[PDB]
């Protein structure tokens, strides 16, 4: 069934697994009419799909054309989500396919569990961690793929750069999390954090900056402080 | 008017024949049951005073033949039989009715509830449901399990109800995922109705036949497939008018039936808030929300 802080470890086996994240499918600006009234514009979303052994993220960019016409949104976006993670595992070979799917949000677990019906050996898995993927459109490049495209697109990235070349996927995700976290509670600050120091560049084959694993260790800090500050702060503690 | 006479009642037992009940004593004189209206399947249940668990019972058609009731002290119940030899058994119910040993089938002439619980039911179908084709009555007990139940052990004593399942190939045409789980009139009326049932009325037949084991013997299986067929029509947006004026006539008299305090174990709380006040047919089951608000309040 869920998974939790109990069963963590079980991420980073042997067995292929994704995590699915739907929170930045559907994406509105709010705003008045001439008449006064409310109205929405959808922009740009992505399926957030990601790999947590290997950092290989499944970006699938959403296109404000495949709402048009289109009633209950909020509803359909599980669904369009649910066709596009099938439409991608049909399209990976047998030995790429997940044993697993884990979604970050419960309202994914019946839309994608009945896309799966041909999959009956792939678990569908709901989590009791509270992960931080919503913040992905925090990341510039993958904020500039989804905002430039002009039609439906898949885009493949590892969202750990080289980092297994030197650390285990276990810490690759705890880095990943801790940044994500950090831009999700204070963005201006953690990229500040990020590019404060113009020295260290993001390789244009990059998401993140070059940093050696003792200016890492110095970010690392600098993010737990930032979360720590922030929780203060919003609960006055 | 039939009946069905009993060999003699060795063991003290609550007998139930359809909605009406008796407690017999153990070696009471008790010879069984007259006035057994023609026209309707009817059941005749058991509860031992000395094991309040296996409610047990029989399905029968007195158009279908001669049926007594014999207790077995070897397999510890009161089994149905057929007594082939017309005279024999014209004799024996002659001697049991001029003693007078035989309880009467206590309708009330005004009283519609049998027909209106048994309206689609026919024998033929519960023999399909109650696989046991050397007797032309069915046995049913608490404790038997569904084939839907068993996939998810023993197939010769399982209730072979129409497997329903809303997240299943059956249900979900390929590239109508969305539109076939939120609209279930494709289920229904494609694949349940013209498919399998054939007409709403076998359709009704099982369901009627579902509530009816869920209430007389507890039978959880049945419950979930009662449910089950009720939510599959309230989930549908297309349903023809007759079936939803039929429906709501059918649940109305099982919901006045049901045992005030039986509607913790025998209704599903979630099945019925969806059916009445979320569902497509939430408007369209009057009788029956009515009388739901008026006696079950506290489930909604």
């Amino acid at each position: 069934g869920a998974m939790n802080s109990s069963n963590y470890a079980e991420l980073f086996n042997n067995d292929i697994k994704l995590f699915v994240d739907d929170t930045n499918v559907y994406r509105v600006t709010v705003h008045k009419t001439f008449e006064g009234n409310v109205a929405t514009k959808a922009i740009n979303g992505c399926i957030f799909t990601l790999n947590p052994k290997t950092g290989h993220l499944f970006l699938k960019i959403i296109h404000t054309s495949v709402w048009a016409g289109q009633k209950r949104l909020s509803q359909l976006a599980k669904w369009k989500t649910a066709e596009e993670v099938s439409a991608l595992v049909r399209s990976l070979p047998k030995e790429e396919q997940p044993k697993q799917i884990i979604v970050t949000r419960k309202a994914m677990l019946d839309p994608l569990e009945v896309h799966m019906l041909d999959f009956p050996n792939i678990a569908i898995r709901p989590t009791e961690l509270r992960l931080p993927f919503s913040a992905a459109m925090s990341i510039d490049k993958l904020s500039d793929v989804v905002m430039k495209a002009t039609e439906p697109q898949m885009v493949l990235f590892n969202i750990y750069d080289d980092w297994l070349d030197r650390i285990s996927s276990y810490t690759a995700f705890s880095r990943l999390t801790l940044l994500l976290r950090a831009l999700k509670t204070n963005e201006e600050s953690a990229k500040m954090i990020l590019l404060s120091d113009p020295t260290i560049t993001i390789k244009s084959y990059h998401l993140w900056p070059s940093f050696t694993d003792e200016q890492w260790i110095t970010i690392e800090s600098q993010m737990r402080d930032l979360i720590l500050t922030e929780y203060g702060r919003k609960y006055n503690v | 008017m039939n009946t069905v006479p009993f060999t003699s009642a060795p063991i003290e037992v609550t007998i139930g024949i359809d909605q009406y009940s008796f407690n017999v004593k153990e070696n009471q004189p008790f010879h069984g049951i007259k006035d057994i209206p023609i026209g309707h399947v009817h059941v005749i249940h058991f509860q031992h005073a000395d094991n309040s668990s296996m409610r047990y019972g029989y399905w029968f058609d007195c158009r279908m033949g001669n049926f007594y009731i014999q207790y077995d002290p070897k397999d510890g119940l009161y089994k149905m039989m057929e007594e082939r030899d017309g005279a024999k058994f014209e004799n024996i119910v002659h001697n049991f009715k001029e003693r007078q040993m035989m309880v009467s089938y206590p309708k009330i002439d005004e009283d519609d509830t049998w027909y209106n619980l048994t309206e689609f039911v026919q024998m033929d179908k519960i023999r399909k449901i109650v696989r046991k084709d050397e007797n032309q009555f069915s046995y049913v007990d608490s404790s038997m399990t569904t084939v839907q139940e068993n996939e998810l052990s023993d197939p010769a004593h399982s209730l072979n109800y129409t497997v329903i399942n809303f997240k299943s190939r059956e249900a979900i045409r390929p590239g109508h995922e969305m539109e076939d789980f939120l609209d279930k009139s494709y289920y229904l009326n494609t694949v349940m109705l013209q498919g399998i049932f054939k007409n709403s009325s076998n359709y009704f037949g099982e369901l009627q036949f579902a509530f009816l084991n869920a209430m007389f013997f507890g039978n959880y299986g049945s419950s979930l497939q009662w449910h089950a067929m009720i939510e599959l029509i309230c989930s549908s947006a297309t349903v023809p008018k007759h079936m939803l004026d039929k429906l709501d006539e059918i649940l109305y008299y099982q919901i006045k039936t049901l045992p005030e305090q039986y509607s913790d174990i025998l209704l599903n709380e979630r099945v019925w808030n969806i059916c009445l006040y979320s569902s497509f047919q939430k408007n369209s089951l009057h009788n029956t929300e009515k009388i739901m608000e008026n006696k079950y309040p506290e489930l909604l």
